[PDB]
């Protein structure tokens, strides 16, 4: 799939460490859904780790066009799910099973290089 | 993993 961005709405307090707390109108990065009930964002802004936020507290969006998915309904287990299909987003297990095989040793390429933007 | 979300889903803020 693509790297999809999502959007939190709501301020949603952290409880355990598989848990990471949010603001409404932070930049979060979509990783994989759960049952899409959950989804799996981190943090972009600051520094620390991935988390689990709720898709009623988040908004999909696309880095290229937030304007189109941002009258969805993440609510509704039907936009939610259509999109999630479109996009082809991973699950949460999959994901996991992704990272730990990717970490594991095999082939790779290590050319290429990542930066982060800075404004004002 | 330690991502099982076996919690349940929350509603958005309105009247049900």
């Amino acid at each position: 799939m693509a790297p999809l961005f999502a959007v939190t709405l709501y301020e949603f307090k952290a409880e355990r460490d598989d848990e990471l707390d949010v603001s409404p109108g932070e930049n979060l990065s979509i990783c994989a859904h759960y049952d899409y009930e959950w989804f799996i964002a981190k943090p972009i802004n600051r520094l620390g780790g991935p988390g689990l936020v709720p898709v009623s507290y988040v908004r999909i969006i696309d880095l290229m066009d937030p304007a189109k998915y941002a009258s969805v309904d993440t609510y509704d287990r039907e936009q939610v799910m259509k999109i999630i299909d479109e996009f082809k987003i991973p699950t949460v297990e999959q994901w996991k099973d992704q990272t730990r095989r990717y970490k594991e040793s095999s082939i790779q390429i290590g050319n290429g290089h990542g930066q982060s933007q800075g404004l004002e | 993993g330690k991502f099982i979300p076996s919690r349940p889903a929350p509603k958005p803020p309105s009247s049900a």
